[PDB]
């Protein structure tokens, strides 16, 4: 009779519970690279007219789902849908770099992404090394480039004048809008082709969830 | 949506037989399954009922300890095993599909069926077993208890088993007719006395019409009115 | 181009019949003649309440 | 061209401002059921014509159809895209339409010979995110997208019947009419346009809101509608008068509106806000008398066709029915 | 009179407090998380601990007038119900140690199915062990002490070593909290919360169990009285459910 409808509802809630265990494990990430940025390059290395171009991967035995954006020029409304993602992931080519700073700052200090951390990727610094060496001067675009000085050790094997610009853009991004506590930048240097992108995401997300757990347990 | 029943044969009394119903063409894992008996010279009768995920099972009071029911969702199949087959369990068994949610149509589809050779529940009766094509006809049914529930449902089902083929559904819960039936069947009642009205009459409406109740768990059928026209 | 379509749409929407605000805001009246059939505005008694 | 457009706009403003001629009490709507079972945030819901079944969508990618009276879960549909910003329920009850950030509207056939709710049609052709879709009939459906264009589709053909163009910002919601001839739809350009379904062209445009419109409803009369936007203000626009009526807003509310709905009598304008709470108003006087208290942003709102109850959804994964 | 009121004061506080973890949680789906269930079951444990606690208030009349028949049952209940508290604290340290030392898989290996295993083990092993060893506790000549006036549980070297496993939770807690301190201190409070959580446990449990030294017996009822943990149980929710926002 009606009791069979109750049994059907219970058997549907059974499947809902078995799907809740999969919704908790997987970590959601939102990719918000720029137009010219190499976010297509970083999502191409995933072996480790539509809308969202979801990509599922797993660093070790942890499953991440990165939501890329397809044919969506304004993001003031479809961003709020990603309130529950573990982290944002910017991709920047470091002049179009100022637009990256502007929209990066605008993503920060929103109303719906107040509790979401950000992972920076500075893709294609392979061209930045040549830009620093040669003609193109960041002084015209940024007056404080000349005044800025390098002392965190960079990666050995490169000229001191080619790894001195990297820290300039890194600092500019990390003090763009992070320095207004619940969420902070995690700058990186993605270069052109490196296989450590997934690890830079896995350790980053582990740190993010560890900080979240410490905040709930009041360890901080 | 098609169910093929397998089994049957010449079986000595006191034996054991496992009849099967292979379902294909629908989501068997989501549809409760009944078995309905039909004696060669009598009306229908309920046998057993198993829920969608086999979480609830009912058996007929006539035979309860000798009959067992089971389902296999991955294979989308149903099994009814009978032991110590008496002289009464030698009838036509139909495996019936029935899902239960609001607005649903239980007993919507009936299987082909296979033959076999050897109290306090609500009893449903009919005035007679007999009633020219082209004019409206009416069939009267009576129940020993009010089938109208507190929610509002009136658990009455009409089947109209036509000769030479398996039964189907005309109207479920008294009032709501089936999907594929022509829009010339109607049903009404007060809770114990029921009437089914057919406006037209064609070569397909000829047959025996049955009257089933679903209020209480035992599912007692009617006698069947044979309309020859 | 884009300006011409907007101009045409504005011209089409400009020639639209309109009435007084008092007359258009008096049908309140639709609320007056349909209030009794509202279980939300007028609470349903606990004999026919569907979600009791 | 620009001077002419400005002159036309000024003439329109003067014409729609030419004349300007001109208590329910505490509702205390008490929750009766609480349809728990959604695993993620609720985005949109839609009631049923029978006033018994309702459908809700979650960020998990789940479209769950509940039996409101008995709280049972009639159906559970897994969506192909986890990001769903709207859902619909057909007037005949045979179909449900879900639309979201995947720019594709999925039409699922509820009443089929099989025991699974399968997708009957995958309407594609929009560019921006889908934000509201509502059925006209089992044949034709009107959809609102984020690419500044609404659309009207024939389901069996799978192709656009008409395209409604003219909006500047991304269109967030649309509301039909009881007669289903004209439909209103609000967008991010702080304007709500009345469109004609048959001609596939804009009929009227209404402005006055400060920010983008995030939700629109339509009065049961057929000649009025209401909007909800991000500037924490709701406005009632007459349809046949092309004016602005009393504004439902309060100085104690700083968060915008996520959903709006009406009572069947039209005496109650219900508004699901962002501050974890849904408010009510007397639509003829705009007085907040009653509050429908969730633990997260109330994202969706619905009223049964008979006015029996009002269901509110929110990002706390819960959907509550109130009488 | 003063001692009776002083001791009894913690019973009502315990009862009123666990109502919180029970009423905040079983009403709750705002707090249905696997972690909540451990606090829910421990609140039940300490609440039970309405039977023991009032009885031990009367027991300290330095005589057990309530009846020699109830003796073994009453004692078996305290051991079981406190071993139950400890073990619950041990599993709470375990789940908090897979939230701050393994935060990606925190949920996949801490969940309702694991929590039901952790609860059944905690309600089974203390119960079975105590009832088995209260009906095989012991050296009856020495028990003369137990035999003379009628009651209080006391043990002997044979069984005192087995009695004081319960104090394995202590090693788990210390390992877990030194790791948690190291990590949290490295990240940048952690120090205050950890210190209070470990100290509340230690200050109560350590002296009574250390004296329970007796088989190698100057411990009199006059001084063993205050050693008999109940105030620690009165305080466990407060540390483990109210200091952090779990309170609501
Ligand atoms: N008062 C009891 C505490 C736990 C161990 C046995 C004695």
């Amino acid at each position: 009779e009606d009791k069979a409808a109750v049994e059907r509802s219970k058997m549907i809630e059974k499947q809902l519970q078995k799907d809740k265990q999969v919704y908790r494990r997987t970590l959601r990430l939102l990719l918000l690279g720029a137009d010219n940025s190499g976010k297509s390059t970083i999502v191409k290395q995933m072996r480790i007219t539509s809308g969202i171009f979801e990509t599922k991967f797993q660093v070790d035995k942890v499953n991440f789902h990165m939501f890329d954006v397809g044919a969506q020029d304004e993001r003031r409304k479809w961003i709020q849908c990603f309130n529950d993602v573990t982290a944002i992931i910017f991709v920047v080519d470091s002049n179009r770099l100022q637009e990256a700073l502007n929209d990066f700052k605008s993503i920060w200090n929103n109303r719906w992404l107040r509790t979401i951390s950000v992972i920076l990727f500075l893709n294609k610094q392979d061209l930045l090394a040549e830009k620093v060496l040669a003609k193109s001067k960041i002084e015209d675009y940024f007056p404080e480039f000349a005044r800025y000085t390098t002392d965190a050790t960079p990666e050995p094997g490169e000229d001191p004048r080619v790894t001195r610009a990297k820290y300039f853009i890194r600092k500019e991004f990390v003090d763009i809008s992070t320095a207004s506590g619940r969420h902070i930048c995690y700058p990186h240097f993605t270069c052109a082709v490196d296989t450590e992108n997934a690890r830079r995401i896995f350790n980053d997300c582990k740190d993010i969830i560890l900080q979240m757990n410490l905040r709930e347990y009041n360890l901080v | 949506v098609q169910l093929v029943e397998s089994g049957g044969g010449l079986v000595q009394p006191g034996g054991s037989r496992k009849l099967s119903c292979s379902a294909s063409g629908f989501a068997f894992s989501s549809f409760g399954m009944h078995w309905v008996r039909q004696a060669p010279e009598k009306g229908l009768e309920w046998v057993a009922y198993i829920s969608s995920g086999s979480g609830t099972i009912y058996y007929a009071d006539t035979v309860k300890g000798r009959f067992t029911i089971s389902r296999d969702d991955p294979k989308n199949t149903l099994f009814l095993q009978m032991t110590s087959l008496r002289s009464e369990d030698t009838a036509m068994y139909y495996c019936v599909r029935s899902i239960y949610y609001y607005g649903s149509s239980p007993f919507d589809f009936w299987g082909q069926g296979t033959t076999l050779t050897v109290s306090a529940d609500i009893v449903m009766t009919q005035a007679t077993s007999s009633v020219t094509p082209g004019e409206s006809v009416s069939i009267s049914c009576r129940s020993s208890k009010s089938l109208l529930h507190s929610n509002g449902n009136t658990y009455l089902y009409w089947f109209l088993q036509r000769p030479g083929q398996s039964p189907q559904l005309l109207i479920y819960r008294m009032s709501n007719l089936a999907s594929g039936v022509p829009d010339r069947f109607s049903g009404s009642g007060s809770g114990t006395a029921f009437t089914l009205t057919i406006s037209r009459l064609e070569a397909e409406d000829v047959g025996v019409y049955y009257c089933m109740q679903h209020l209480e768990y035992p599912l007692t059928f009617g006698a069947g009115t044979k309309l020859e026209l | 181009a884009q300006a011409r379509k907007l101009v045409e749409q504005l011209k089409m929407e400009a020639n639209i019949d309109r009435i007084k605000v008092s007359k258009a805001a008096a049908d309140m009246a639709y609320c007056e003649a349909h209030a009794k059939e509202d279980p939300l505005l007028t609470p349903v008694p606990a004999s026919e309440n569907p979600f009791r | 061209l620009r001077q002419e457009a400005e002159q036309l706009k000024n003439q329109i403003r003067d014409a729609r401002k030419a004349c300007a001629d001109a208590p329910v009490g505490r509702i205390q709507m008490r929750t009766r059921r609480t349809l728990r079972g959604h695993l993620a945030k609720i985005y949109a819901m839609h009631w049923g014509t029978d006033s018994r079944l309702l459908v809700s969508a979650s960020q998990d990618g789940k479209l769950i159809i509940w039996d409101s009276y008995t709280t049972n879960k009639v159906h559970a549909i897994p969506l192909r895209s986890s990001w769903v910003m709207t859902c619909a329920y057909a007037p005949s009850g045979n179909y449900v339409a879900c639309g979201g950030l995947d720019n594709i509207c999925s039409i699922y056939n509820l009443k089929t010979r099989e025991g699974n709710v399968r997708v009957s049609r995958e309407l594609a052709g929009h560019t921006g995110y889908l934000s509201c879709c509502r059925f006209l009939d089992d044949n034709q459906i009107v959809t609102s997208s984020g690419d500044t264009t609404c659309a009207l589709w024939d389901i069996e053909t799978g192709q656009q019947t008409t395209t409604f163009t003219g909006h500047t910002g991304d269109v967030m919601s649309l509301s039909l009419a009881p007669d289903t001839r004209l439909f209103v739809s609000g967008a991010c350009d702080a304007s709500a346009k009345l469109w004609d379904v048959r001609e596939g062209m804009c009929r009227q445009t209404f402005t006055g809101h400060e920010s983008d419109i995030n939700a629109i409803c339509f009065f049961p009369n057929g000649n009025a509608f209401a909007t909800g936007s991000d500037d924490a203000t709701c406005r009632l626009f007459d349809l046949r008068a092309d004016q602005e009526l009393m504004t439902y807003s309060h100085d104690n509310i700083i968060c915008g509106i996520t959903s709006v709905s009406f009572s069947k009598s039209g005496r109650l304008l219900l508004a699901g806000y962002d501050d974890f709470n849904c408010n009510v108003w007397d639509a003829l006087k705009a007085d907040r008398a009653g509050v429908l208290a969730h633990d997260n942003r109330v994202s969706c709102l619905g009223v049964t066709d008979d006015g029996m109850a009002v269901a509110t959804g929110s990002w706390d994964s819960f959907l509550k029915i109130w009488n | 009179a003063s001692l009776y009121s002083l001791m009894s004061l913690i019973i009502l506080a315990t009862l009123v407090g666990n109502l919180i973890v029970i009423i905040s949680i079983s009403h709750f789906k705002q707090l249905h998380t696997p972690t909540n269930w451990l606090l829910h079951s421990m609140a039940i444990v300490d609440f039970l601990l309405c039977l023991i606690m009032p009885c031990s208030m009367v027991r300290t009349e330095r005589c057990w007038y309530f009846g020699e028949i109830l003796c073994k049952v009453h004692t078996s209940t305290d051991i079981m119900l406190s071993s139950a508290s400890i073990f619950h604290l041990a599993f709470i340290s375990i789940d908090r140690y897979c939230a701050v030392c393994d935060p990606l898989r925190y949920k996949a290996k801490i969940n309702i199915s694991t929590i039901l295993v952790m609860i059944l083990v905690s309600w089974s092993l203390p119960a079975v062990y105590a009832f088995g060893m209260i009906f095989l506790n012991l050296v009856e000549e020495l028990y003369s002490q137990v035999s003379d006036l009628g009651c209080s549980p006391f043990f002997s070297k044979v069984s005192g070593v087995l009695a004081f496993t319960s104090f394995i939770p202590g090693s788990v807690m210390l390992f877990v909290y030194y790791r948690i301190y190291f990590i949290a201190k490295g990240q940048a409070k952690a120090a205050k919360t950890l210190g209070i959580m470990v100290g509340v446990f230690l200050v109560c449990w350590c002296p009574f169990f250390l004296c329970t030294l007796d088989p190698f017996y100057v411990i009199p009822p006059s001084l063993n009285d205050a050693l008999y943990g109940y105030l620690n149980s009165a305080l466990n929710p407060m540390v483990y459910a109210f200091f952090y926002p779990w309170f609501r």
